[PDB]
């Protein structure tokens, strides 16, 4: 899985070396942002029920054509709208992981590969989940660093599916 | 590869949770006690050589049969290979340690690793022989009191502890 | 050239990726600890002739037999200690570009490939440049984590030596 | 490849010198200058699937004989290979911004890529339209002031600027 | 180009042999069915504009959101109508092309390869076009063979959507 | 690989015989019922897609534990794997019904595939549930009796059964 | 097995395809192509032993010596001549199986492969078994595509051994 | 590669065009003559060993010199490379007979092969003899007008001629 | 690979012993009859063809269920594998006779070979009666006692003898 | 070009060695050898012509169809025969090029590489050279070491040939 | 283990052909010189321990050092001058094996495989082992051919040292 | 790869001439000579090392900015390189003084080295320096009159020479 200590080991074990000040440095760097990461991380996890709701919403706003046609793509009925509040769910949830881990490696392993195959097999738009991570990152109520750090992994999501 | 954080991601997808405070507050300990890993990895890679030279010389002192001629460590291809495992294993080690996690020791060192010295016939319990003698010899290193900030590391000393006994009892 | 920021670039365009959280985190490490290896560097420049010719000293009592030998190997002849004092300063100079650079690199492509072909050839002994590096560790005057920067990159010579 | 720092060292160890105050302090305000750095590659990446929509929605707008039948850029193959040459592009500029230096852009990206658009028959002059159609988009998300803290960034805009026209200037 | 009969030298210049019997074979039976793909490419091509324009019909009836949406990715501007209608005349077009060359080739080179990767970037529906080439494969009609092989290359193209 | 006519050849030579006409009225029987063979794998390639997703959408409504996390068909990584295996083994399918004879299914895609999801934790129960769901909907599409020539295709429809559930108690 | 129907799919299987209209336009070739093949094969089975009998004579001919020289390669012994009615046999039983399946699979798969490491061990000259595939070739009796079917399996094999 | 279909084919998509009624009465005619088109490949593959070898023997009668000691088909190892030449170009043309265009012998076969010859010193004013002697001899088996339905071949040899002169254009 | 040479090395290594008379006296003895060992192999060698083909042609006539239909060396695909297996078993026996140990027999030709004739099915048993066939030819050839200079070579001819022995015990 | 000083070199330069006395003592033994080869050689040279008119009849005498059969293939015609007394003395001299060279090199390039390719195109039979190479290995008239030189490399060619 | 007899089987096994004079000339070659690399054994083994003791006096002569130097490297100890008597009988040791066998293998296998990661691991100088190579080269009293044997495995040790 | 011999019957071949007595006469005087051509090459291989070494610190004693910063013998790496040169074309002459031809010389180390040497920019004035040094000493070392059976070898050593200026030749 993809963190900054994974990677820090994975350059050193495929030269065949032992570890260096190059690698260390790197591993410092993530001690040091990781107190920015872990407050957002518990910020999102804490208000994750309203930013999931809410995120909903702007969804079932934007593309009002989801809540009313017929197919079990849409969210036209309560069995696909818990699908859907489900889906925004897992990707809030693999943002916390990411910034746990400090990597993407967590969206990557669980959520972005096989994304292109999933959406397009089941008729799910990108749209729908891009509009769901821009409500989330407008209403986290994050700032600073913080914010910072969410925001990044947020796009990064918001870039796999565009 | 799996680190400290990212095997706790790795458990709490597989029960599609969110972390809970009690995972928040043990990887912000984590993240407290960082230094005292980053010292203790510098330490004992800075040192490597030192470790291996004088835990081989010591083994060969207390098993003197296996540099003997038809010894497996007779001839310099198998004594450079002794060499080499000897650190080999302590280069897995050290990820480990960076790591917080074995993960990274047992998928690409330890594992299969026993069934590889009895195909060719090395003696398993030399080597974790060795194993051990580098173990104290990079516990002193690490934990050495003198010309870093005082505290204590004897908790981290103990986790690197778990790693050699890990190889050494994964060959003997 | 090994680099804090080149391995975190190289990890990127080798999976194709663009650069993530996890590699700005690597490279936020190498910024941050800058300024203990810089004063590191800054000091040994500027005692660096004092080191050289203590550390030539360290040698010559440790192995007396280099200045009384006869042969191109040794420092018996005024142009053997002069090949003996630039070689000793060449060490130290590479453990400054380690400082600045911020890893290996320097001393990787400028010294330590090709050190055994060489040592060999010209029947250098390596155990006379690991005295000269544990005298320097020793005398150079560092404290605090300007030392442990230092002592990273003189060790890592001394195991290459190893 | 080369960053700032491996740069200068290059070019003292030809000269065989130890650094100067001069160059100390160069390399020492660079430090200084770290996080801004990191503000932009972070800005542009976490936009680069806008910057080369957009640019590439501009580009066939003002040049619409790329896409009707028979242009470059006609059918999806050649369309994906565009789209994807343009974020090839603005990937390996990220790197330079990083790095504090165009070796790898040059080396890994720029180099050779002239000979290479001449022999598929692609217009290197539209290539270098849309290299600067991405670049002011990307400095205006780089440089923009909202969100974060206030200061000077237009020695950064300048140098990430100079970039974008390497590489428009290697395809022209 | 992917035909019948490139397939048919493309396999005995594999296995460095002559043609034989063997591949003949599978040429004269291209031969045969092309009177059936020939037929039918006539007729899609005579009445290509009505079947273009009932086909975005069809699509807009459908998904009526793509002509009131802001976007340049939807049909809600006079452009975007162009543009779609652009696109679903390359679909018809490129269902000729197959059947006068008896195979896939023309589609696979002209339109399937990079599909996945445009109507990503662009925000282009898959279920917009599929819709358009059931309406075709609904309307064009033909009977007979010369309906099967129409059929064949619209749902080939489907399910290159899907 | 063999088809229905080379496996007649390859028990004839086995035996040094030339054909008999009970062999060659079967295979001239064979060919005179090529064009339903033909209609079959038309039909059911041409809706792959349907098929293999409305039976992955009913499979994961009867046994909602294979994508609830720590289902074995949880994240998209193992949810596209297991709709390209329905989709692999449907394609194998397919070549049998064209060959008339299951032998590249099993060399190609049957044989070895139990001791595949045993390794992997596939519940190989489940996979053969999909596999029969494909089946009922192929079968549905292959004899449907609108738009086509009216006849008798019901010995192919059960040659085209016996493909499925071989594949399907080749897995279970 | 190399026919017509084994090509298609390993074209298919080869680019990770399913079949296309491509492909059974080739196997619509080989059922169709069949009814000649077939009275074909039917025709040289029913004649096979006069067939063989004769090519035996025109080889023992053309070549009178194999009938007269010592050696266990010719058929001067009642065991010799034995052998090479049963080889002549054997040429002509593979046409039968290549026009029954389709395609050269069973000549190219029992009797190609090897043919000139037999040939040369066992100190067989080709010239014998082209001269009784002359004679099957002359002689069989067949008219229009039948025919065209034989001679095209018969040159094969002479192709094979020239 | 391209067949006579695909060209049309390419040649549409180019000016973004469907075809018109001119080609697809060009391309009905071209099926029209198909039958003649299988017999000559069939007639020239089926005779590919005397082709070649008739025309190996009489170039090495009217230049006798290739086949002398220092002669460019001396040694067996030269002979045979000579055969297989003559051997590939037959082969690579009636790939182009079979798909009404010559694109796969140019890509495939003519194209470099100029250049080949003159780097291993060979002379290809005397391959182009070969390839002309083997034309003048398939085109006398294509052409000949018994045991076959009688009718008019002469545009379809006047074609298959152009393919030889075109590779014997390319070498000499 | 080992001679008889580097045999006794490796023996005296492992006991870390430099070799005693008993032992330059025997490896002087070999040096001896070098000239009677380059003969055996010279003589075997040159009719290699004639062993194989003679051996063959009597191994069919006793055991003529091989070739018949349905046989292991039925069609000309296992006869000339079964020639070749023939000629790469007595091709290793001649490298033993040169090398004056059979090394190179066992680690490069027999071992395995039992298991690989048990998976393609072929009787080992008449594989065994074709190498004591050669045995029987090649002893016959090598100890020729015409236009040789006159001696004994029952010792090398014995010697030879165990070679083929060990192969054909090796797969019965 | 196979000789044992080529492969002595050979076996050196794939090792990237310098030579030892493992391979000086393979040269050693070419110097040693060549007493014997060379007067081999001289002799065969001296008596060529006797030799290849003789093996000629033995062939002619052997394989009298050869004489009396029409073809391009046979010697029933004087150019026939001056090609057969050709392709002789082509086989005389590749054994004497192989006793000057010490090894099979010469016969391997110019005869051997591609000998199964000509002998099939132009329907030569292997058991016309055998003859000739048979004749000239017993009436050479070499005695001692010279005639095992000639025969082993007239076995060579006579395998080849098998 | 690379003899004269293992690299002329290996040369014939690589490409898969018999062996052949050229290759029996190369064992010859090391069947006589064999009688001269013999009696150089047997001399060098006779007067081994002479030439150890003398060998390793040669050598804390030129290299003082080594035996008044602290240092498990060093044969300042009883132990060490054990040790080091020890490696200068395996070099010896493995000459005669060289000369014994008629190649490098043994050296190579046994000793020069591994050399410079163990003289580096454990800071034992070469000098000190060529020093011991060239007393030995100097006194062990060969002439002749025998001299020629012995000190072509002598320099080629030295040679790896160097 | 030519030697001595099979140069001479490489150009019989391409005149298709026997040898005559003119060329047995001079290949049985080579031969005459073998003794003189093994000391040569086994008395410059034993002292390679030495010649590399003694060669490369007086081309840098002459030439001491090959060695200072920026010099292209400068650090370790192209040090190391400079001395394998050295002995890479001390090796492929040995085999030239072996095969008593040039041609493995030319082939495979002189050929395209002129190039190589002026892309990356090494002085190959300067190794023709280091090439004639070799010479020299390898001439001294092989012409040795000590410790061998006296004779004359001038015209050997002369051969020796060529050699050595050839290869100087090709890369000055
Ligand atoms: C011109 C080359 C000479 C010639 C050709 C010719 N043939 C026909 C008719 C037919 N030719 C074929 C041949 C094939 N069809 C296949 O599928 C295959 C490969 C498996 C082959 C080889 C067939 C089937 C026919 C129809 C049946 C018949 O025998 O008539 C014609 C008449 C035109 C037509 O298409 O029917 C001609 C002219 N005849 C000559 O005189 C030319 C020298």
């Amino acid at each position: 899985m993809k963190t900054p200590i994974t990677e820090a080991i994975a350059a050193a074990d495929t030269q065949g070396r032992f570890l260096s000040n190059t690698e260390l440095q790197a591993v410092d760097g993530r001690f040091k942002r990781a107190v920015a990461s872990m407050e957002a991380a518990r910020a999102l996890t804490n208000n994750a029920q309203s930013l999931i709701d809410g995120a909903a919403q702007a969804v079932y706003q934007k593309f009002p054509y989801t809540t009313t046609m017929q197919g079990s793509q849409y969210a036209s009925t309560p069995e696909g709208k818990a699908k859907c509040a489900r889906d925004i769910g897992y990707y809030l949830r693999m943002v916390t992981y990411c910034l746990v881990a400090g990597g993407t490696g967590p969206m990557d392993e669980y959520l972005i590969a096989g994304l292109s195959e999933i959406n397009s097999t089941f008729d799910l738009s990108p749209s729908w989940y891009i509009e769901a991570l821009k409500y989330i990152k407008a209403n986290h109520g994050l700032t600073g660093q913080a914010a910072v750090e969410a925001n990044a992994y947020i796009d990064y999501a918001i870039n796999a599916l565009s | 590869m799996l680190d400290a954080f990212a095997k706790v991601v790795a458990q709490a997808d597989a029960r599609g949770e969110f972390l809970t405070n009690a995972q928040f507050d043990a990887l912000s300990n984590l993240v407290k006690e960082g230094n005292k890993r980053l010292d203790a990895v510098n330490r004992i890679t800075s040192n490597a050589s030192t470790i291996v030279a004088n835990a081989a010389r010591a083994l060969f002192a207390e098993q003197p049969q296996l540099i003997q001629p038809g010894g497996n460590a007779y001839t310099n291809r198998r004594m450079a290979a002794c060499l080499r495992d000897m650190e080999i294993i302590l280069r897995y080690v050290t990820y480990a340690i960076l790591a917080g996690d074995s993960s990274v020791l047992d998928d690409r060192c330890l594992n299969g690793l026993r069934e590889t010295y009895q195909a060719l016939g090395t003696p398993g319990s030399s080597v974790a022989v060795a194993i051990q003698k580098m173990k104290d010899a990079a516990i002193a290193i690490a934990n050495d009191p003198n010309g870093i900030t005082p505290g204590d590391c004897s908790a981290l000393m103990s986790e690197i502890a778990g790693y050699f006994d890990r190889a050494a009892a994964a060959v003997a």
